[PDB]
C-alpha cells in the first residue's frame, strides 16, 4: 500500500538554511507531480510548493518564493525542498503529499492524498537551555479541600519538549500537563498539575519528574508547603 | 488568491448524532476541464491530515460510508449521518483548481457531554520564584464543560488583571471534561506589594464566578 | 555539428532519448556574424557522430528544404475528367471484383471527388464498398501480390499529439526563416491512436468471412504484424494536423480465426518524424514546420493493404 | 547598428537582386490587341 515518510527537520537560528527529504513507496514515482504543505499551530495549513514528475516545472507560494527551491531525484523515488533565507514565520511541520497522476497516454485531476508523516522545522536563535524547576505548592486553601490540587511550571528551556510525571514517575491518576506557552523571551514554559484526596500530602511525598531532552537536564523537585 | 472559509467552528455532538459542515469560497472551484477539485480533510489529534472526500463528491479507499459530501459553484457540505468517536478531530475543505492551493479555517469536532463546573485551585509561589525576576501566580480548573472559562485576578482585595497567561487541555478522553490554567505573571516588585492572592474564575456552567486564595508567609 | 542533452524526461530507457534538445551555431542576416541557438527536436531526425555530438538524418545523402508554413496539407477533393471526345465509363455493378464484364454501365464527365489521402497498411477516408467486404487482388493464388479490402461500413480511428509543442522562429539568412520547436507547455504524453475493439474484432470476423470464400471453409486463418523493412512501410505512416506519423499496428494484427465490457478501445503509439521523403524517391528531403498546441484528428478506416505468407 | 557601423536597409527583410546594367528600364510604347472574334 502507498506511504510517504519524511526526515531532516530540526532547529535552526534565523538566516539560515534546511533541507527537508521525503521518500516515496508503493508506486512509480516518476508517474506523480508532488507538493510541500505546511501547518502552523496558528493560522493552520499553508500550500508551500509543487513539482511535475520530470521536474522541469516548478511553482511556490508569495511567502517562500525565492527562499525555497523544491528538487527531487526519480532514480531514489525521492523528493527534497531546500530552504534558505528561514525567518520565525516557516516555524511549522512541513508535510509532503502526492498530487496529479501522468500516465504514459493520459493526465489526471490535481490531489493532496496521500500525505507524508511529517517533519518538525523549528526558526529561532534561543539557546540550547535546560528548564527552571518551580513548585505551584498546594495552598493552604487546597489543603483544606477534601481533594486538594499542586503543580510545578516548568520554565524558560528551549527548545521543545518537557517530558514531565508526579511522584517518581508513578502518579498519573488525577495528573494534567498543560500545553506549552511560547513566552515573550523566545523560551518555553508549563505548568503539571495533580489533583489528590489531601490526606494523601506528605503520606506520598509530592515530586515534579522531569526531563529536558535537547540538554538531557533532569530535576527531581518536591512541591509541599 | 482564492479565500475558502467553513460556518461551523466547533460542533459538541452527541455520539450516534448527524453532523453537517458548510463551506464557501470566494470563486467558483468548477475547473477548465469540467471537474471541481474540492476536498475534505480530517485530522485527528496528533495525526497528520487525512483525506476523506475528493472532487466535491466522491470517497477515498477505506473511508467509512457515513461520510458524504455535495454542493455547487462555491457553496459545499460534508454532513456525517451519525458520528462516531474515530470522527472526534479538525475538519478542513480546500480547494486544488486553483494555485495556490487554499484550505479553510478548520472545524472542530467535540464529545457533547454534561455541563460541569471547575473544581478551582490556586498555588503559592515557591522560594525561588519569591525571588526571580517576575512571579507567575497560578491557579488551575480542574475537569469541567464545556471548553468556555478564564481566570480574574485579585490580590488583598486590588484587581490585578492584565499580566495573566492561559493554557488549556484538549477534550479529556474517558469522562470528556477539560481542565484549563491561568498564570498571572507579575513582577517581582509588584508581587512583593501584595499578599493574599485570589483567582477569582468565570467558566460557562458556574452559577457564580468562583474565588479561591492563598496567604503568604 | 549540433550538441544534443536529451530533454529532462527520466521514464524508461531509450524512451528517456525520444525527443533531444540540440544547440549549434548558426548564421545571421550578416555574413560576418554567427549566433548560438537551440531546438527540440524527435530522436528519428538525428544521428550520432562519435559522444553528445550529433547531425542531421539527411546530410550525408540529400539537400532539405522547409516546407512553406502557409501551404496547406489537407487532401482537397479533386475530379478528373475527361477531354472533349473521350468519356469516362462507370462500372455500376455492385458485386464487381476489379477485372471482367461489368453487366451494368453509365458515362460521367468527370470522377467522383477523390481525395489524394497518402498512407501505407491502412486506407482512409476512401469510399465503401456497394455492400459485403469486398476483397481485391490482380491474382489472389499468388502469394507475392498485395490484396485489398474494401469496408461496408467506417470503422472510426482517433490519433493525437498530446504534447503541446511551441513554434520559434529564427533568422537563418536575409529573409529566411527556420522554425524551430521552443519548447513544450506542461506534461509529457506520447502521440498515440485508438480504434475500438468491439468494432474492430467485428470487422476482422468479416474480412475472415469473405476470405473463406477464396480459400475455403476449413481453413483456420490468422493475422500478424508486418516482419521487416523501412519505418514506412512496418508501420501505419500518415500525416494528421500536418505532422508524420508512424503508428505500430501490432495491436490490430494479431489473432487466430476458427472454422466456427468490450469499450476497451486498443491504442497504438507512434513515433513522429520532422525530415521525411516522398517514398517513391531519395535525394531530395523535406523539413515538415513544428505545430502549435495539442493535435487531433477524427477519421474513418475503409480498407487494408494485405499481403499473405503461403492454415 | 549600435558607432559607426551600419547594414543595407534589407538583410532584415528582403534578399536583394542587382539589376543587370545593360537591361533598359526606359518606358517603351505598348499597343495592347485584342484577339480574333474580340
Ligand atoms: C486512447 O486509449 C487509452 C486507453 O487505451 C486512453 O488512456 C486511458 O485514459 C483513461 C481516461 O479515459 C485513463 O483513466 C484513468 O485511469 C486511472 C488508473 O489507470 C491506470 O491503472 C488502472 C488500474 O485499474 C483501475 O483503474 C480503472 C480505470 O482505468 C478503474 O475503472 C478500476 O476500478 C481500477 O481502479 C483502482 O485504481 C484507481 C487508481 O488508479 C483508484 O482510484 C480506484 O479507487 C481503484 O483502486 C488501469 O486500468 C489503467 O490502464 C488503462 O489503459 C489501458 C491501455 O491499453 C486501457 O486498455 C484500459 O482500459 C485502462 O484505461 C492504468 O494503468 C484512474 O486512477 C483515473 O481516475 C483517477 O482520476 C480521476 C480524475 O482526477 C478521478 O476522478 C478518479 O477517482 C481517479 O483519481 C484517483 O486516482 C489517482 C491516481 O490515478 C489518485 O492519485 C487520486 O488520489 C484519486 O484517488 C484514488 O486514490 C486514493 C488513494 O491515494 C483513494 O483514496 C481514492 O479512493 C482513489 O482510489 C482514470 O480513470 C487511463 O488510465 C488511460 N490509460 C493510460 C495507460 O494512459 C486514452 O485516453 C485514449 N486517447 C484517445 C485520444 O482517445
Ligand atoms: C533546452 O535547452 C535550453 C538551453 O539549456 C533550455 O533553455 C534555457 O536556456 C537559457 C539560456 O538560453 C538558460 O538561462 C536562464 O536561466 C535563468 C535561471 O534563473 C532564467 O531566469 C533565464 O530567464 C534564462 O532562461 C536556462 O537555464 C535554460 N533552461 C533550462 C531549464 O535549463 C531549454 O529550456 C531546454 N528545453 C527543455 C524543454 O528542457
Ligand atoms: C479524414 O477526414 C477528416 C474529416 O475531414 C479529417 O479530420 C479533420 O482534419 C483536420 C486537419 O486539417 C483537423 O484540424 C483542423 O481543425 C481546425 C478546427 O479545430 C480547423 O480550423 C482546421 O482547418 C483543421 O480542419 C480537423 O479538426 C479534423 N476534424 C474534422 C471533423 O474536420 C481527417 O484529418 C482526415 N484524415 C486524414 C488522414 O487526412
Ligand atoms: C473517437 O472519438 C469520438 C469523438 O471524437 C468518439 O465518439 C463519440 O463522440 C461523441 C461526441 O463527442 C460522444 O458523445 C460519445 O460519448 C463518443 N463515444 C463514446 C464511445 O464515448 C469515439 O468513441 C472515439 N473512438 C475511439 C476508438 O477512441
Ligand atoms: C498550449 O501552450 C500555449 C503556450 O503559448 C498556451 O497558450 C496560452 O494562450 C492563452 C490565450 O488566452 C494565454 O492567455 C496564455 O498566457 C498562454 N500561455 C499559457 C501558459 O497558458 C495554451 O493554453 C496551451 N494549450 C493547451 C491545450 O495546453
Ligand atoms: C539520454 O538518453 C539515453 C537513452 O535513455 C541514455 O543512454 C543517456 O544516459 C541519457 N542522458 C541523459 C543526460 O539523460
Ligand atoms: C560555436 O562556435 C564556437 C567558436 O566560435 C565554439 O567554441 C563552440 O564550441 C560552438 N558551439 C557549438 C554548440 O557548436
Ligand atoms: C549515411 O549515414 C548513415 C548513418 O547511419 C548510414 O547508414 C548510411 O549508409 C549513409 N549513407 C551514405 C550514402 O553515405
Ligand atoms: C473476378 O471475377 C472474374 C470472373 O470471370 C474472374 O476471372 C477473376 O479472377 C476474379 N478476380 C478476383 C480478384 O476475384
Ligand atoms: C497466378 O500466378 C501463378 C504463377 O505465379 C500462375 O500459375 C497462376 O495460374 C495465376 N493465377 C491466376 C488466377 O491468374
Ligand atoms: C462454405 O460455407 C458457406 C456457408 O457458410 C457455403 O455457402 C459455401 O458453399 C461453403 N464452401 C465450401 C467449399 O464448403
Ligand atoms: C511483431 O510482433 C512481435 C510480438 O512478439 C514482436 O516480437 C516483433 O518485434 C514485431 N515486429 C514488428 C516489425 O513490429
Ligand atoms: C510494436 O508493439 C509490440 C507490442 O504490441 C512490440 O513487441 C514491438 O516491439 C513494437 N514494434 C516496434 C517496431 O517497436
Ligand atoms: C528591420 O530593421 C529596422 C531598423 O530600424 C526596423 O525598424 C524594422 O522594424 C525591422 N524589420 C523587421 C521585419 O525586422
Amino acid at each position: 500500500e502507498v506511504q510517504l515518510a519524511e526526515s531532516g527537520g530540526g532547529l535552526t537560528k534565523p538566516g539560515g538554511s534546511l533541507r527537508l527529504s521525503c521518500a516515496a513507496s508503493g508506486f512509480t514515482f516518476s508517474d506523480f507531480y508532488m507538493d510541500w504543505v505546511r501547518q502552523t499551530p496558528g493560522k493552520g495549513l499553508e500550500w508551500v510548493s509543487r513539482i511535475n514528475n520530470d521536474g522541469r516545472n516548478k511553482w511556490y507560494a508569495d511567502s517562500v518564493r525565492g527562499r525555497f527551491t523544491v528538487s527531487r531525484e526519480n532514480a531514489k523515488n525521492t523528493l527534497y525542498l531546500q530552504m534558505d533565507s528561514l525567518r520565525a514565520e516557516d516555524t511549522a511541520v512541513y508535510y509532503c503529499a502526492r498530487d496529479r497522476p501522468v500516465y504514459r497516454y493520459w493526465s489526471g485531476g490535481y490531489h493532496l492524498d496521500p500525505w507524508g508523516q511529517g517533519v518538525v522545522v523549528t526558526v529561532s536563535s534561543a539557546s540550547t537551555k535546560g528548564p527552571s524547576v518551580f513548585p505551584l505548592a498546594p495552598s493552604s486553601r487546597s489543603t483544606s479541600e477534601s481533594t486538594a490540587a499542586l503543580g510545578c511550571l516548568v520554565k524558560d528551556y528551549f527548545p521543545e519538549p518537557v517530558t514531565v510525571s508526579w511522584n517518581s514517575g508513578s502518579l498519573t491518576s488525577g495528573v494534567h500537563t498543560f500545553p506549552a506557552v511560547l513566552q515573550s523571551s523566545g523560551l518555553y514554559s508549563l505548568s503539571s498539575v495533580v489533583t489528590v484526596p489531601s490526606s494523601s500530602l506528605g503520606t506520598q511525598t509530592y515530586v515534579c519528574n522531569v526531563n529536558h531532552k535537547p540538554s538531557n537536564t533532569k530535576v527531581d523537585k518536591r512541591v509541599e508547603i | 488568491y482564492v479565500v475558502m472559509t467553513q460556518s461551523p467552528l466547533s460542533l459538541p455532538i452527541t455520539p450516534g448524532q448527524p453532523a453537517s459542515i458548510s463551506c464557501r469560497s470566494s470563486q467558483r472551484l468548477l475547473h477548465s476541464d469540467g471537474n471541481t477539485y474540492l476536498a475534505w480533510y480530517q485530522q485527528r489529534p496528533g495525526q497528520p491530515p487525512r483525506r476523506l472526500i475528493y472532487e466535491v463528491s466522491k470517497l477515498d479507499s477505506g473511508v467509512p460510508d457515513r461520510f458524504s459530501g455535495s454542493g455547487a459553484g462555491t457553496d459545499f457540505t460534508l454532513k456525517i449521518s451519525r458520528v462516531e468517536a474515530e470522527d472526534v478531530g479538525v475538519y478542513y475543505c480546500g480547494q486544488n483548481t486553483y494555485l495556490p492551493y487554499s484550505f479553510g479555517q478548520g472545524s472542530k469536532v467535540e464529545i457533547k457531554r454534561a455541563v460541569a463546573a471547575p473544581s478551582v485551585f490556586i498555588f503559592p509561589p515557591s522560594e525561588d520564584q519569591v525571588k526571580s525576576g517576575t512571579v507567575s501566580v497560578v491557579c488551575l480548573l480542574n475537569n469541567f464543560y464545556p471548553r468556555e472559562a478564564s481566570v480574574k485576578w485579585k490580590v488583598d482585595g486590588v484587581l490585578k488583571t492584565g499580566n495573566s497567561q492561559e493554557s488549556v487541555t484538549e477534550q479529556d478522553s474517558k469522562d470528556n471534561t477539560y481542565s484549563l490554567s491561568s498564570t498571572l505573571t507579575l513582577s517581582n516588585t509588584d508581587y512583593q506589594s501584595h499578599n493574599v492572592y485570589a483567582c477569582e474564575v468565570t467558566h460557562q456552567g458556574l452559577s457564580s464566578p468562583v474565588t479561591k486564595s492563598f496567604n503568604r508567609g | 555539428t549540433l550538441q544534443c542533452t536529451n530533454v529532462t524526461n527520466a521514464i524508461t530507457d531509450d524512451m528517456r532519448g525520444e525527443l533531444k534538445n540540440c544547440s549549434f551555431n548558426m548564421t545571421t542576416e550578416l555574413r560576418d556574424k554567427k549566433q548560438k541557438v537551440y531546438s527540440l527536436f524527435y530522436r528519428l531526425d538525428v544521428v550520432q557522430i562519435n559522444n553528445k555530438e550529433y547531425r542531421l538524418i539527411n546530410c550525408n545523402t540529400s539537400a532539405i528544404t522547409q516546407a512553406c508554413p502557409k501551404v496547406s496539407f489537407e487532401p482537397i477533393p479533386i475530379h478528373y475528367c475527361a477531354p472533349a471526345g473521350f468519356a469516362i465509363l462507370k462500372c455500376k455493378d455492385k458485386k464487381f471484383n476489379g477485372t471482367g464484364p461489368c453487366p451494368s454501365v453509365s458515362t460521367v464527365q468527370c470522377t467522383h471527388g477523390i481525395k489524394p489521402v497518402v498512407s501505407t497498411q491502412l486506407l482512409l477516408n476512401g469510399s465503401l464498398a456497394e455492400e459485403e467486404v469486398m476483397i481485391r487482388s490482380e491474382n489472389i493464388t499468388n502469394n507475392a501480390k498485395n490484396i485489398l479490402v474494401q469496408f461496408n461500413t467506417p470503422v472510426q480511428i482517433n490519433c493525437t499529439r498530446p504534447n503541446n509543442n511551441t513554434r520559434k522562429s529564427i533568422r537563418i539568412g536575409p529573409g529566411q526563416a527556420f522554425y524551430a520547436t521552443g519548447d513544450i507547455i506542461g506534461d509529457i504524453r506520447q502521440a498515440h491512436c485508438n480504434v475500438s475493439k468491439a468494432t474492430w474484432n467485428e470487422t476482422l470476423g468479416k474480412v475472415v468471412k469473405q476470405l473463406r470464400k477464396h480459400f475455403g471453409n476449413n481453413t483456420i486463418i490468422r493475422f500478424a504484424n508486418s516482419s521487416g523493412g523501412d519505418l514506412e512501410v512496418t508501420t501505419h505512416s500518415f500525416n494528421c494536423g500536418g505532422e508524420f506519423f508512424y503508428c505500430n499496428t501490432s495491436g490490430l494484427f494479431n489473432s487466430t480465426w476458427i472454422s466456427n465490457g468490450s469499450n476497451d478501445s486498443i491504442t497504438l503509439p507512434c513515433r513522429i518524424k520532422q525530415i521525411i521523403n516522398m517514398w517513391q524517391r531519395i535525394g531530395q528531403a523535406m523539413y515538415a514546420p513544428p505545430i502549435q498546441g495539442v493535435i487531433r484528428c477524427v477519421s474513418n478506416i475503409t480498407g487494408l493493404i494485405l499481403t499473405r505468407d503461403g492454415t
